């Protein structure tokens, strides 16, 4: 039980490390890459609300 | 029967020896504390098994199924079994468990040090003070002509 | 193209982390069973012999 | 466009290194469990003899 509790604390420390730097920032960065390699012809009309 | 009683009584006397493991203060430099033989032998058996598991993982990510790697894996597993059985015959179960508890504690402190070192980098605003990251490792000075743009241009 | 290949590598590594987490949880459960099996063998098979 | 791809590449390399660190820790934990499991199998064999 002592060994298995230390191994749970090791697993909890690992879980904290995985939460802090995989979840809050990664999901947003992958979606934008599907746009075709069009050398941005600044065509006025289509640039949205940003 | 008498020979078996003597063997079990020797394991019992070996179990009674308290194994002192040294305190892990992080800032205390290099000092000469001798590692317990059980901690060394359990660490080397765990490290041999870790290298074997890592070799299986690297081969699952690299889609290069090179067929000549199976015989070397069987040899590595037999070499691990023989060393692990040697460890279970040389050291008492209590000492092996206490060495594993110490190894788990060390692994937990390595993870906490990695959490603190990355948090200190985010609070500095964009001022590019390229101070003295000193030591490591590599520069294998061999290589040829090629034009590689020194890319730490801000 | 390197950015796309690196995304596929990130996904493969993520699947392997999930397999390892599940494997370690199973191994922890198996160590607990093996402890109970060894104690039960001693109680049911070894301890009766002195009376015979 | 050049400055954006260099930024994405640097970010992915950092994420890949952090995944390898998590894998290596889970494999060290796995190696310790398999040593303990072999210990029980060897004990049960001695009990049978």
């Amino acid at each position: 039980d002592k060994y298995l509790s230390l191994e749970e604390q090791s697993t909890a420390a690992l879980t904290s490390f995985t939460k802090e730097h995989f979840f809050e920032g990664m999901s947003k960065f992958v979606e934008g890459s599907d746009e075709n390699f069009q050398l941005v012809q600044l065509n006025v009309n289509s640039f949205g609300e940003d | 029967i008498q020979y078996r009683c003597e063997q079990l009584q020797e394991i019992r006397r070996a179990s009674q020896r308290e194994v002192m493991f040294s305190a892990v203060d992080p800032d205390l430099s290099s000092s000469t504390f001798l590692e317990p033989e059980v901690l060394r032998d359990v660490r080397e058996v765990c490290k041999l098994r870790f290298k074997f598991l890592r070799s299986l993982h690297d081969d699952s990510i690299s889609s290069s199924v090179h067929p000549g790697k199976e015989d070397l894996r069987s040899l590595s597993h037999q070499q691990w079994m023989s060393m692990a059985e040697k460890v279970w015959n040389t050291h008492t179960p209590n000492h092996i468990l206490a060495a594993l508890e110490r190894l788990t504690l060390n692994s937990t402190q390595e993870l906490k040090k990695l959490q603190f070192s990355q948090a200190a980098d985010l609070s500095k605003g964009p001022s590019c003070q390229l101070k003295e990251f000193s030591e490591p490792i590599t520069q294998s000075r061999s290589c040829n002509e090629s034009t590689h743009l020194d890319p730490q241009e801000t | 193209q390197n950015i796309q290949e690196a995304c596929l590598l990130l996904d493969k590594k993520q699947k392997h982390i999930q397999i390892l987490i599940k494997g370690n949880s199973s191994s922890k459960s198996q160590i607990r069973r093996s402890s109970v099996e060894a104690q039960k063998y001693v109680q049911d098979k070894l301890l009766p012999w002195p009376q015979e | 466009v050049k400055g954006d791809y260099d930024l994405q590449m640097a970010h992915q390399t950092s994420c890949s290194s952090r995944q390898d660190l998590v894998c290596d820790h889970l494999m060290k934990q796995k190696a310790s469990f398999e040593l303990l499991q072999l210990g029980y199998e060897l004990e049960l064999r001695k009990h049978r003899d």
